[PDB]
């Protein structure tokens, strides 16, 4: 069907240009326009602008003079930049398209792109085990520590494990580095014949890590 | 620009109730309002168009009404998997602009927390730090007290605390507390223990450890 | 309520 696929997310330094692709499928440059939308903490939803069929570009009025979309119709991306970003640009960026090709109601969105605009540099995290030791439940987990910038992902098994999965929000240390930790709840019995692997990917450092989680 | 104001802007509701929100525009915009869904690590869900239009593969529970500057939206029997936050958007007027939107909440019956702990890894040691954490696993509702000891001294400002949205299946929330200390600290004690105080427990329950046995 | 960018939900 219809998808929007984006690049993945990462740091920007204060007052350098930001970059994102958006890919689609499922339907012709030449006969939709494409938008994009921000969301900050500050001012939520943001619209910012659009390049229609015919290669038209429409910007929202506060960034006339730093944004810059483009297209290639043959490859099916569009080509999204803004100019000398400072940390209240900090936003997940979306691309998305309409119900009509004239229009603006959104009915397909990409997967998002969180942008965090920094000076400091950017961190793989470690990933330490929370190895099991109530009532044939255990609890065994990982934790994914000292990462910068957000955000990381956390799969099981590779998605084949998704009941009773908690990942925890990342929480700022005093570093400036973040932590989280992701856990799942299993029957005891399985500890024996179950192995239990996380999956943890942070693309803004490349590190992607497999955590074999065993009783210690 | 036009301003949307959404009130409330936290709503509590109970499964099987109706539930309306609120967008008001700064002038009138006519039906030119959009309603979205947000769940928890997704992008918005369009949900209505031009203030009570369906849209294909969205519930029926969902519609929209409203004309001029005030506008609705409606679930006429909230489910659990609707925790999430709604937002209008007008494009009446250049540009479009969104509101700040509503989270709703699903009230449900008070469930006391599953408590594990969890020493820190050889593996982290080796690094110099060492990470204790606490965690409190499908419990409601989200209020919960975290109390850390090491060899009954009371553990304050190096712990950190992190809870979950609200699930789609159960309703209930899960905590991490995460007590944090220097592998030379964490040495030179033995007893390890979060103390958890919650409604759904008739006295507080308490995991503990000693390093080693 | 402010939108927080970890969970993209309202906080
Ligand atoms: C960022 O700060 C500028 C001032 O340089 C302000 O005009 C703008 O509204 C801010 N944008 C946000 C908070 O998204």
């Amino acid at each position: 069907q219809v998808q929007l696929k984006q690049s993945g997310p990462g740091l920007v330094q204060p007052s350098q240009s930001l970059s994102i692709t958006c890919t689609v499928s499922g339907f012709s440059l030449t006969n939709y326009g494409v938008h994009w939308v921000r969301q900050s903490p500050g001012k939520g939803l943001e619209w910012l602008g659009v390049i229609w069929s015919g290669g038209n570009t429409d910007y929202n009025t506060p960034f006339t003079s730093r944004l810059s979309i483009n297209k290639d119709n043959s490859k099916s991306q569009v080509f999204f930049k803004m100019n000398s970003l400072q940390s209240n640009d900090t936003a997940i960026y979306y691309c998305a398209r309409a119900l009509t090709y004239y229009d603006y109601e959104f009915a397909y969105w990409g997967q998002g792109t969180l942008v965090t605009v920094s000076a400091a540099s950017t961190k793989g995290p470690s990933v330490f085990p929370l190895a099991p030791s109530s009532g044939g439940t255990a609890a065994l987990g990982c934790l994914v520590k000292d990462y910068f910038p957000e955000p990381v992902t956390v799969s099981w098994n590779s998605g084949a494990l998704t009941s009773g999965v908690h990942t925890f929000p990342a929480v700022l240390q005093s570093s400036g580095l973040y932590s989280l930790s992701s856990v799942v709840t299993v029957p005891s019995s399985s500890l024996g014949t179950q192995t239990y692997i996380c999956n943890v990917n942070h693309k803004p450092s490349n590190t992607k890590v497999d955590k074999r989680v065993e009783p210690k | 620009d036009i301003l949307l104001t959404q009130s409330p802007v936290i709503l509590s509701v109970s499964p099987g109730e109706r539930v309306s929100f609120s967008c008001r525009a700064s002038q009138s915009i006519g039906t030119n309002i959009h309603w979205y869904q947000q769940r928890t690590n997704g992008s918005p869900r369009l949900l209505i168009k031009y203030a009570s239009e369906s849209i294909s593969g969205i519930p029926s529970r969902f519609s929209g009404s409203g004309s001029g500057t005030d506008f609705t939206l409606s679930i006429n029997s909230v489910e659990s998997e609707d925790i999430a936050d709604y937002y209008c958007q007008q494009n009446n007027n250049w540009p479009t602009t969104f509101g700040a939107g509503t989270k709703l909440e699903l009230k449900r019956t008070v469930a006391a927390p599953s408590v594990f702990i969890f020493p820190p890894s050889d593996e982290q040691l080796k690094s110099g730090t060492a990470s204790v954490v606490c965690l409190l696993n499908n419990f409601y509702p989200r209020e919960a007290k975290v109390q850390w000891k090491v060899d009954n001294a009371l553990q304050s400002g190096n712990s950190q605390e992190s809870v979950t949205e609200q699930d789609s299946k159960d309703s209930t929330y899960s905590l991490s507390s995460t007590l944090t200390l220097s592998k030379a600290d964490y040495e030179k004690h033995k007893v390890y223990a979060c103390e958890v105080t919650h409604q759904g427990l008739s006295s507080p329950v308490t995991k503990s450890f000693n390093r080693g046995a | 309520c402010q939108f927080d960018l970890s969970t993209r939900r309202l906080k």
